[PDB]
RNA sequence: AUUGUUACAAUACACAUUUUUUGGGGACGGGAAGAGGAGACGUCGCGACCCUCGCAGAGUCGUUCUUGACUUGGUCGCUUGAUGUUUCUUCUUCCCGUUC
């Protein structure tokens, strides 16, 4: 019943957790919006390089090709 | 015969168990159940769990996996 | 133009043999044929030249010449080559 | 349309070698061709870079992963170009 | 658009060769234009079973030698 | 090495070109045909390898190369 | 024909690239990453649909040494035209 | 009618006259060649322009360096243009800076 | 007579000749429209729809 | 006439030798019957264009002259020449296939330039000369020039090596 | 609309490029196309710092080109 | 004494899996000797006591002084030949070249 796009839409204005393949860094932040190509836009971004945080980014954007999954 | 387009529909109908495989990491494999239907390979997977298989319980919610990243799926 | 060789060392490899042939025939004239067409070995090789005069000269001079142990039997070809 | 594709199509029933992304060298017959380079083999030998060679009965190859598909010296000039 | 000739390999066991060293194997149930092979068997490699059915993706699917010619 | 100011791929057809792969395996062959993805038909492919110092050599096929793994073509010498 | 492509122009300002667009509009620095362990810093100027950007004040940071001892090299470039495939993540600093 | 403090953050650190001089130096440089000036301004992208500032907020030494660079640019451009042999003194270059 | 889009010019005579020229490309051959010779052409108009050439 | 740059420029570098490599140059109007009496001067005009196969046969070249990199003249043909001595440090690694047939190499000591071949000359053949008729010549060659694989069409065997 | 349009407008500029290998190559663009198919006139090269091993004529595919360095610093894409 | 019609390509659209937008005197070299690099899998070569014995991408026919159609180096040494995967763990002496 619950589609992927729909889920994504729902998740806007809420916490999100994306992880990439090349250089695995868990990006943690509040999701802003998304397009047809599945591009990400985060707020209060924290680049957790395998648990440990590099630094508090703030507002940020993320490409579609790099990311693996999306979760709470 | 069973096609890929109808397969998704079937999966949606059923909500059966699955064991997703990754591209980069061979050991770390996802486990859950598919839900969402779409044109592309990307679909929603409820109750995700990344288990470290042999050549063990990763914390994650309802994983909406990417289309290109998915290596396998059972149903 | 073409000169059909015979009675040579089969033990030598193909490419190497071809190279040797080329080396030999460069003194008389410009050797047109780069590689052998028959691929049977043991003497059978057609040395294609640009000029007929050169070919003739080769025939004259290298009749029974020591090449890899045995004396090469030079002779004019029956039919004309595909390249010529 | 593509010329290479056309050529491939023309060479149906001929000894065509191959080379994958990983480097698994093949050598066998050509079953069929298409717009997307989807090659199928028969009596296909396997002489891979890993070392452990083999002799396969049949094999279907993916066009995306293929580096370069070999072809004989007969179909050079005619009858594909003009 | 142009459908690959998978009708010849239908109803036959095939020893697959996936990307990144993974010798899977299973009988072909269904096929498509995007190369998402709907297979009805799976066994990793020595040998050990892990789920019956398995619908693989089109990208990760290079080599696939048929057992029964 | 001789090489005139060529405009496009159509003008430089039937010429001995060296092709570079993604992994870094140098090639060499006469460019026969053209395509949308740049699948150039090699007249006689002499592949070369270099271990991860010195270049090797080979001579397997007269292949029709794929466009995905190709990096950049370079002209070696004109024919005839 | 026209309305299909023209409607996609406003989609940049709505979706994920909205931030990027904003940055472009009001020239400010942004940390651009890469595939092979690279880290670039630059202020944006132009933009595109598939992230084919062009910026000024290109300060590059990348490693060219072994795992034992790092070496943060630097070089001041400008007016580049980086491809969208290599661009992983961007962010507008305050 | 729009209002802008062109001395974005200089009046507190340096005097008014000095600020004016700096502005003149910048403006002149820009006039001479805009792109070059821009480049000079944005050498280090970490030194960002603020949301209500017209110029980048440098430290004092940094500012001085920038000024020097601008001066150099002005000189060089002039040389390129009028094929003058050499600047005699700093006080001769003042005229060049201010008046043009 | 000139078309409303200003690119097609019909030239004609009473005896049946009706040739349409494209003013946008000099290198383009005129199109000959068939009108039997015995029917005298009095006038040619381009209709408002942009695609009827009416031969009175 | 003398081997100049102009002559080189003129030379037909169109028909490539298809056995190996490309650009089989033939200096002057024709290198075959060019009649270059002096040593091969103005070698820089070629500028390492191309095995190369610079077929400089049927000439009157007194000494073998080279001037190029490690891959510039592998299959050099100097047949029917008056080659007295061919000492040089330019063509070290390149010239493997040396067709020096019908030369004027008199003594075994004349081949001392080719001899001590471990570093002096990476490869060299030489055959069909006055030095071939001398006593124990082949053996001498084997001893000195170990890199000489094919000695006048017949190979330098292990037994032969042992003997020398 | 597209960023490639801008590229197409430029010509005969000595522009460098950070490829997948990592070696620089500053030469003339010549006939730039829709799919980023550049054609080098004369540029440097370092085969797998960067060593000196340049080649004169060349033709590059747009998939390999990860960046295009500046030659004429000017912002004018639309027309 | 050019106009018309038909066919096929280029130009005008182009981020989702078969493709252009994501799976990263002192240094140096070679060869030889002495003391404390080695084994597999293949892939091409130098010798031969071996095999094999000859003129034609090959064969057939229509029509005319040269073209259209239809069919489908092997073995053994190396008596220290070359070369890619894949596992494990240097010093002394002489000879020859390059450099200061």
């Amino acid at each position: 019943p619950v589609n992927p796009k729909p889920f994504l839409k729902g998740l806007v204005n809420h916490r999100v957790g994306v992880k990439l393949k090349f250089n695995s860094t868990e990006y943690r932040g509040t999701l802003v919006s998304t397009d047809n190509y599945f591009n990400l836009q985060l707020n209060e971004a924290e680049e957790f390089v395998a648990g440990v945080s590099h630094g508090t980014l703030g507002e940020i954007f993320i490409r579609c090709n790099n990311v693996l999954y999306i979760r709470e | 015969m069973v096609p890929p387009i109808n397969c998704i529909f079937n999966f949606l109908q059923q909500q059966t168990p699955v064991t997703i495989w990754l591209f980069e990491q061979i050991g770390i494999r996802i486990k859950g159940k598919i839900v969402g239907f779409d044109e592309f390979m990307n679909v929603v997977i409820d109750e995700a769990v990344e288990i470290p298989v042999n050549s063990k319980g990763t914390p994650l919610g309802k994983i909406l996996l990417k289309g290109d990243n998915i290596t396998l799926i059972t149903s | 133009n073409t000169l059909y060789v015979s009675q040579l060392n089969e033990k030598i490899n193909m490419q190497r043999l071809r190279v040797n042939l080329f080396l030999l025939f460069a003194t008389f004239g410009e050797v047109l044929k780069v590689s052998m067409n028959f691929k049977k070995q043991r003497g059978q090789a057609f040395i294609t030249m640009r000029t007929i005069d050169q070919a003739s000269l080769a025939q004259i001079s290298l009749n029974g010449e020591r090449f890899f142990g045995k004396p090469l039997k030079v002779e004019f070809s029956k039919s004309e080559t595909k390249t010529l | 349309n593509g010329i290479p594709v056309k050529l491939l199509n023309e060479a149906q029933g001929h000894i065509v070698s191959l080379e994958l992304t990983t480097g698994a060298t093949y050598r066998g017959k050509l079953v069929e061709s298409e717009d997307s380079m989807n090659v199928q083999l028969r009596d296909v030998i396997a002489t891979e870079p890993q070392g452990a060679v083999t002799h396969m009965d049949q094999i279907f190859v993916r066009g995306s992963q293929i580096k370069f598909i070999v072809v004989p010296d007969l179909l050079k000039n005619a009858p594909l170009f003009k | 658009v142009s459908t690959p000739e998978l009708k010849k390999y239908m109803d036959k066991k095939i020893l697959l060769n996936i990307n990144g060293s993974r010798k899977v194997a299973g009988i072909l149930r269904g096929y498509d234009i995007f190369l998402n092979v709907v297979l009805d068997d799976a066994m990793e490699i020595n040998n050990h079973q892990l789920g019956l059915q398995t619908v693989i993706r089109g990208n990760s699917i290079i080599s696939l030698e048929a057992l029964d010619a | 090495i001789q090489v005139a100011h060529s405009s496009r791929l159509a003008n430089l057809i039937d010429y001995k070109l060296r092709v570079l792969t993604q992994d870094g395996r140098v090639y060499i062959g006469q460019l026969m045909a053209f395509d949308k993805h740049m699948n150039l038909v090699l007249n006689e492919c002499i592949e070369e390898r270099v271990p991860k110092i010195k270049v090797e050599k080979r001579v397997l096929g007269l292949t029709i190369l794929r466009g995905e793994q190709i990096l950049s073509t370079v002209v070696e010498d004109k024919p005839l | 024909r026209a309305e299909l492509e023209e409607l996609e122009e406003f989609e940049f300002k709505h979706g994920p690239m909205s931030l990027i667009n904003d940055a472009m509009v009001t020239r400010t620095p942004v940390i651009i990453s890469l595939r092979n362990n690279h880290k670039i810093i630059a202020r944006v100027k132009a933009f595109d649909r598939h992230c084919n950007m062009v910026l000024e004040n290109v300060k590059e940071l990348w490693t060219e040494k072994k795992g034992k001892n790092v070496i943060n090299r630097e070089r001041f470039i400008s007016k580049l035209f980086l491809r969208g495939d290599s661009v992983i993540v961007v962010l507008k600093t305050p | 009618m729009v209002l802008f403090n062109i001395y974005d953050d200089w009046l507190d650190r340096i005097s008014s006259y000095t600020a004016f001089s700096r502005l003149t130096l910048l403006l002149r440089a820009l006039k001479t060649n805009e792109e070059s000036a821009k480049m000079i301004l944005l050498s280090d992208p970490t030194i960002t322009i603020k949301s209500y500032h017209l110029w980048p907020s440098f430290t004092d030494e940094q500012w001085i360096t920038i000024e020097s660079q601008m001066r150099d640019l002005i000189l060089t451009e002039y040389g390129r243009k009028y094929n003058v042999n050499i600047s005699a003194l700093t006080q001769t270059e003042i005229k060049d800076i201010i008046l043009g | 007579v000139l078309h409303k889009d200003s690119l097609l010019l019909a030239l004609y005579s009473p005896d049946g000749i009706l040739d349409v020229y494209n003013l946008s490309s000099p290198d383009q051959a005129s199109s000959r429209f068939p009108v039997d010779e015995e029917a005298k052409i009095k006038e040619v108009k381009f209709a408002d729809n942009g695609y009827w050439m009416v031969v009175e | 006439m003398k081997f100049t740059p102009s002559i080189v420029i003129d030379a037909p570098q169109y028909y490539v030798d298809h056995f190996n490599g490309k650009y089989n140059v033939d200096k002057c109007v024709i290198l075959r019957d060019l009649q270059l009496e002096t040593d091969s001067e103005s070698m820089p005009s070629s500028l390492k264009h191309l095995t190369h196969i610079l077929d400089l046969t049927n000439n009157d070249l007194i000494m073998i002259p080279d001037l190029s990199r490690r891959d510039d003249i592998h299959t050099l043909l100097l047949g029917r020449n008056n080659i007295v001595e061919v000492d040089g440090r330019l063509l070290p690694m390149n010239v493997q296939n040396l067709t020096l047939s019908n030369n004027s190499i008199r003594r075994f000591e004349d081949l001392q330039r080719l001899r001590r071949a471990p570093r002096t000359l990476k490869n060299l053949t030489l055959i069909g000369n006055q030095v071939c008729h001398l006593a124990n010549y082949r053996e001498h060659v084997l001893r000195l020039v170990p890199h000489l694989e094919t000695l006048d069409f017949q190979n330098v065997t292990a037994e032969e090596r042992k003997s020398a | 609309m597209k960023l490639v349009n801008f590229l197409k407008k430029l010509r005969n500029e000595q522009v460098t490029i950070e490829l997948k290998n990592g070696t620089t190559v500053w030469g003339t663009l010549q006939s730039v196309s829709p799919q980023m198919n550049a054609i080098l006139t004369d540029v440097k090269l370092t085969l797998p710092s960067d060593n000196i091993a340049s080649l004169q004529y060349i033709n590059i595919r747009g998939n390999t080109i990860r960046q295009i360095i500046l030659p004429d610093s000017l912002n004018l894409d639309s027309l």
